[PDB]
RNA sequence: GAGGGAAACAGCCCAGAUCAUCAGCUAAGGCCCCUAAGUGGUGACUCAGUGGGAAAGGAUGUGGAGUUGCGUAGACAACCA
RNA sequence: CUCGAUGUCGGCUCGUCGCAUCCUGGGGCUGGAGUCGGUCCCAAGGGUUGGGCUGUUCGCCCAUUAAAGCGGCACGCGAGCUGGGUUCAGAACGUCGUGAGACAGUUCGGUCCCUAUCCGCUGCGCGCGGAGGAAUCUUGAGAAGGGCUGUCUUUAGUACGAG
RNA sequence: CGCUGAAAGCAUCUAAGCGGGAAGCACGCUUCAAGAUAAGGGUUCCCACAGGAGUGUUCCUGGUAAGGUCCCCGAGAGAUG
């Protein structure tokens, strides 16, 4: 789903370090 | 750019004057304008030729290059000769004539005659029913001219009906066989 | 940008005539009285062009001074009403030129300006030619109800321009390409063949038809 | 013409050309016109 | 206690931009930093203390890449299908004033001081503005180096 | 488990709030404007708004680095037998 | 996520959106004589019927039509309607159980409330402002509506085709 | 679907450029529309009142002009406005 591709694919920003709460 | 490295000799009569960026050609069947694009630039090579330099060779040099060159020589050899085309009509029914030099009446197989202008560098010439031609100038205008005139009807492949080209290799195949 | 020409009358009512094929042609009759150029607009001036006519028969003691000066810097008589015409020929239009009936012929098409008939607040069965409910079968208080008027949780909102009920009529309508059957200019009479917008009385805008035809 | 995102050459007169940031393969042929998309 | 402009004390000056030929954001960031006043020591940002600017030549802005023609401007009358787009080349032509303002919009905070202040930019297509009695001073879109 | 970052965003990153301060230095993250600080310097690459979502597969896109065949015994195209 | 309640099928009414286009518009290739087709590119402006059967969706059929598109919107829409189906207590049949009873088996019957506060939306006013107070006529930034299509005649029995 | 045309001595609808090309896009047609606080424009009318405080006059009271409303008779209008 583009929802969960978005949750998933936000985990790539900077700040973030390829980690994020529910992926 | 191999086409635009080579010289365009200027013949005789014909006016070429290099306003930098922006160029005249006179001569004796008319006169022709045309800018260049910025990364290139021309030269007279001792006022009897013309030249054309690509500042580098990359891409855009070398294809702006080629381009100029052989549209600069398109218009020196279009005022000093012109340019003209030949088209030919096939099927019975099918006929043109002219009201003039500018003016042509086709009757395709249409409900009724149809009428073609020409511009003001363009000037038809037919000498049979079915061959007639076109000459100008302008070599981009003569052929756009040709093309909407096939345009009008264009050649089938079952009985080659329509305004074709001259040299025109028009494809063919049989329906009922 | 259009060249447009134009007169003002009045609604007088509707009857029949036969044609030169003897049909039975519905016509309503205008009086479309003697206008007068009030004011000409000019793009230097004004902007665009358009030429206003007066027309109306109005009492000495209900035109308001600045009316009376509108008039008398025109050099003319008031009249009721005032109204433009945008027309692309204003200039050949000269102030206190008198305009009559006579501008149109026989058999021109014209487009007919009114203020239609009001109804008041009409429901959306009438307004908006709504199919209500049935009459029977369980339908229960709703006979002539709007049904529903938009979807759920999404979007949870009634949408901009829903049709539901309101107050129908008195609004400018424009009924276009209405065959002038006949013109009597002596007495300010035009026959124009169809049905025009308005009550009996109203003030209505007579101009060429934009269409030219059919 | 064939729309199609594998386009190749079919025959040997046919051309592979990049047209507006398509490729496109051109023949005189028509059926082996061809354009990615 | 750090300084705080008292509502008229700031002198509010009038500048013109000539569009000619300078991209279209470099024009926007300028402006916007021009009309919040963000190049005056006494800046606040409660308080206005932002300038004029006059933006001359709006429809001759410099565009790079193919946005002329592929960079959209869209709006929403707030109705089903009420959207129309059309580019910022056609914008340029037709309404250069709107896209000027749009992009100072957009770059300037969202506010109803940033509101009152976007009323100070006047944005004409043309090379002539009708302000010469406010008498605006040329300004000159420049780069501090280092 | 407040504070900073992640547009917003318990679980990710930085960092554990004793109170006050209209002082300074930094972390992660940032420095065109929103938005504090570089429209930073120098050298390359991209022209797809790629950057700012995706596969098998496909493509004379473009830069760079090889290996190798042929070539002024005259190469590849174009043009006459 | 909601069990100190987020009412569950189909129709009616009212729409709106997507395009993975049923018709109408345009174009390529055709294994495109003509006439027609079949492919798949464009394209969502408008249009896309009435009935028989069944609670039905679905589906089949009749008669048309340019065509009778596919989907989203809480399988749109019950503080809008419908209660025929579903899923209460009655009863019967079949099957199962020693029995009370059970059955996405069947059958007949069977209560469904709300005066709109807020947003939303359709309309209509009052106020204040528009750097004097007024009267009239206006420009159009911008917004909305509208956009369907057939048959016949003629070109012409012309083009095409062996007919 | 094209014209001219290189990069690539040719060719190529394309890289420079130009032309055709749909009920779609924007207009054309109809309607609303300056709360468009960016509050527009034309034309016309009325006019430099009076009395106080005053602190550049400021501002607050009072009678008017042009004009309008209330009230009354109505409808071509309307739930009431
Ligand atoms: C066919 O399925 N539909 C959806 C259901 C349904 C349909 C129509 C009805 O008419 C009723 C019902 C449910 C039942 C529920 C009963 C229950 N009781 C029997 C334990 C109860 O708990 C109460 C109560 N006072 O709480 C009731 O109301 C009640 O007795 C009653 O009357 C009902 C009805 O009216
Ligand atoms: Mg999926
Ligand atoms: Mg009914
Ligand atoms: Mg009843
Ligand atoms: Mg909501
Ligand atoms: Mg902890
Ligand atoms: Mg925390
Ligand atoms: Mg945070
Ligand atoms: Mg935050
Ligand atoms: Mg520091
Ligand atoms: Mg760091
Ligand atoms: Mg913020
Ligand atoms: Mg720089
Ligand atoms: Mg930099
Ligand atoms: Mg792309
Ligand atoms: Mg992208
Ligand atoms: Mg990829
Ligand atoms: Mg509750
Ligand atoms: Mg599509
Ligand atoms: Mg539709
Ligand atoms: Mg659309
Ligand atoms: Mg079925
Ligand atoms: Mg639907
Ligand atoms: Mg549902
Ligand atoms: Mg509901
Ligand atoms: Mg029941
Ligand atoms: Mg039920
Ligand atoms: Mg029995
Ligand atoms: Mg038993
Ligand atoms: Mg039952
Ligand atoms: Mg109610
Ligand atoms: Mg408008
Ligand atoms: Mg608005
Ligand atoms: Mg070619
Ligand atoms: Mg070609």
């Amino acid at each position: 789903g583009k929802t969960g591709r978005k949750r998933r694919a936000r985990r790539k920003k900077g700040a973030n370090h390829g980690k994020r709460p529910n992926a | 750019s191999r086409i635009g490295r080579l010289p365009i000799a200027v013949p005789s009569g014909v006016e070429v004057k290099l306003d930098g960026q922006y160029v005249e050609v006179k001569g004796p069947k008319g006169t022709l304008n045309f800018t260049v694009r910025e990364p290139i630039t021309v030269s007279k090579n001792d006022e009897g030729a013309i030249l054309v330099e690509r500042p580098d060779d990359e891409r855009e040099n070398r294809s702006l290059h080629g381009l100029t060159r052989t549209l600069i020589n398109n218009m020196v050899i279009g005022v000093t000769e012109g340019y003209e085309k030949k088209l030919e009509i096939q099927g019975v029914g099918y006929r043109v004539l002219s009201k003039g030099p500018k003016q042509l009446e086709f009757n395709l197989g249409f409900s009724h005659p149809v009428i073609v202008d020409a511009p003001e560098g363009i000037t038809f010439a037919v000498e049979n029913p079915t061959k007639f031609s076109v000459q100008g100038i302008d070599k981009q205008v003569v052929g756009e001219t040709a093309a909407n005139i096939r345009k009008i009807r264009k050649p089938e492949p079952y009985k080659g009906k329509g305004v074709r080209y001259e040299g025109e290799n028009v494809r063919r195949k049989v329906g009922k066989a | 940008e259009r060249t447009v020409k134009g007169v003002l009358g009045t609604k007088l009512g509707m009857t029949q005539l036969w044609d030169e094929h003897n049909r039975l042609v519905p016509v309503t009759v205008i009086q479309a009285g003697p206008c007068v150029v009030t004011q000409v607009r000019t793009p230097e001036t004004d902007g665009y062009s358009a030429v206003q006519l007066g027309y109306g028969a109005v009492k000495a003691k209900n035109v308001t001074k600045p009316e009376a000066g509108h008039f008398e810097k025109a050099g003319v008589t008031p009249r009721r009403h005032l109204v433009e015409l945008r027309t692309a020929d204003a200039s050949e239009y000269t102030l206190g030129q008198e305009i009559a009936a006579d501008v149109f012929s026989e058999s021109d098409f014209v487009d007919v300006t009114g203020t239609s008939k009001g109804k008041g607040t009409a429901g959306v069965m009438k307004r908006h030619g709504f199919g209500g409910l049935r009459a029977t079968h369980g339908v229960h208080r709703k006979h002539r109800s709007p049904g529903s008027i938009g979807g759920c949780s999404t979007p949870g909102k009634v949408i901009k321009g829903l049709r539901m009920a309101g107050r129908m009529g008195v609004e400018r309508v424009t009924v276009q390409n209405l065959q002038v059957h006949s013109v009597d200019a002596e007495r300010g009479i035009m026959l124009v063949r169809g049905a025009v917008p308005g009550p009996k009385g109203s003030l209505l805008v007579v101009r060429s038809a934009a269409k030219k035809a059919a | 013409m064939k729309v199609q995102p594998s386009v190749k050459k079919i025959c040997d007169k046919c051309k592979v050309i990049r047209r507006h940031g398509r490729v496109m393969v051109i023949c005189d042929n028509p059926r082996h016109k061809q354009r990615q998309g | 206690t750090t300084y705080s402009p008292k509502a008229g004390e700031v002198q509010r000056k009038w500048y013109v931009i000539d569009a000619e030929d300078i991209v279209l954001g470099r024009l926007a960031t300028t402006a916007a930093n021009l009309l919040r006043g963000k190049h005056k020591p006494q800046y606040a940002p409660h308080i206005d203390t932002g300038d004029f600017v006059v933006v001359v030549n709006a429809s001759k802005i410099a565009l790079t890449g193919k946005k002329a023609t592929d960079s959209l401007r869209y709006d929403h009358s707030g109705r089903p299908g009420g959207l129309r787009v059309t580019s910022i080349g056609e914008m340029l032509a037709k309404n250069p004033r709107r896209a000027v303002e749009r992009a100072v919009w957009g770059m300037m905070p969202k506010n109803k001081l940033s509101r009152q202040q976007l009323k100070k930019l006047k944005v004409y297509g043309g090379p002539e503005h009708p302000h010469a009695a406010q008498n605006p001073q040329p300004y000159e879109i420049t780069q501090i180096a280092q």
